[PDB]
């Protein structure tokens, strides 16, 4: 419960990463999916036997879990059976809250003695995210 | 469309498939394969039927 | 005349498919017991998902109080076959005709099977 990447244990050689996406988003909710990668024993033409997909909101990742459970996940002929994996593929945090878009960010130190601050430089638009579980 | 022949129909008040004529079905497994393939396994069954000709 | 038996419940299956017209090989943990089991079963015929609980006997004859070689309307997936290897925690090899069964558990609750023997596998699926 602590990330939101869910590894899928078997899935088909000769499927893509846009029949699976489809699959999920057909299953689960409307562009539920954030992130998808196969890893591929070669370059670009031999994936491996398992997946890797991220979900934007940890109640989707509960009812793929739930799915999972009950076997109710078919996609083509082959059961989707759904565990826990070690990394996320991108380092994004689940709550959309801590996303801070377009913010602006400045520099400086206490110059004064007083309640005082100095601006060096000041960027715009820079984004910010808030990692509670790498607490960075 | 997947049937090669004409032993499904569809109907347009219920909009939902009903079977016409199931003497034409020529036992071509196509529209069972093609359940398979959408990802319903037990979408339709079809059996000979073993006493009667 | 009942043997062995006990309430299992399937891990993981092998093939994991639900339309690939094979045999597939079932991973069932047996309850109270600690008894690990592979079979070979045939889903298109009894199908059996993950999750499910089902019931195990083995007898020697399926006829009461001897006549070895009426419990066929308690269970529904008789089998018959011959247990062939016996080594191991110990573990029984037995093929019904083909269909290989791995029955490993501990060596106290497997101790009256015989090498060469013919018996039968009753299953039901509650």
């Amino acid at each position: 419960t602590n990330r939101s990447t869910v590894k899928i244990s078997n899935v088909p050689q000769t499927i893509v990463a846009d029949e699976l996406l489809r699959f999920l988003e057909l299953h689960l909710g409307e562009d539920t999916v954030f992130a998808l990668e196969i890893p591929t024993t070669r370059d670009n033409w031999k994936p491996r036997d398992f997946a890797r997909v991220q979900f934007t909101t940890l109640e989707v990742k509960s009812r793929a879990q739930l799915l999972s459970s009950q076997s109710k996940l078919l996609f083509k002929t082959h059961n989707l059976r759904l565990s826990e994996a070690y990394d996320d593929i991108i380092p994004r945090p689940v709550d959309p809250r801590k996303r801070l878009d377009d913010i602006v960010l400045t520099v400086g130190f206490p110059e004064s003695d007083e309640k005082r601050f100095c601006a060096l430089e000041k960027w715009d638009g820079v984004r910010c995210w808030i990692l509670t579980e790498k607490r960075r | 469309e997947s049937s090669p022949t004409k032993v499904f129909g569809m109907d347009p008040v219920t909009r939902q498939v009903v079977v016409v004529d199931p003497e034409a079905y020529t036992y071509d497994e196509e529209v069972i394969k093609k359940a398979e393939a959408m990802g319903k396994p037990g979408l339709i069954e079809i059996s000979p039927k073993d006493d009667s000709f | 005349i009942i043997m062995f038996e006990d309430i299992f419940v399937v891990d993981k299956l092998d093939p994991d498919g639900k339309k690939f017209d094979k045999v597939t090989r079932v991973e069932a943990r047996s309850h109270n017991l600690e008894m690990f089991m592979h079979l070979d079963v045939n889903t298109e015929v009894y199908p059996l998902a993950v999750g499910d609980k089902f019931t195990l006997a083995m007898a020697p004859t399926l006829n009461l109080d001897g006549t070895p070689d009426t419990l066929a309307d308690k269970y529904e997936y008789i089998m018959h076959g011959k247990l062939y290897k016996i080594s191991e925690k110990a573990e029984l090899y037995v093929s019904f005709g083909g269909l290989l069964m791995l029955l490993q558990g501990d060596p106290a609750h497997i101790s009256h099977f015989e090498l060469d023997q013919r018996l039968f596998l009753l299953m039901r699926k509650l």
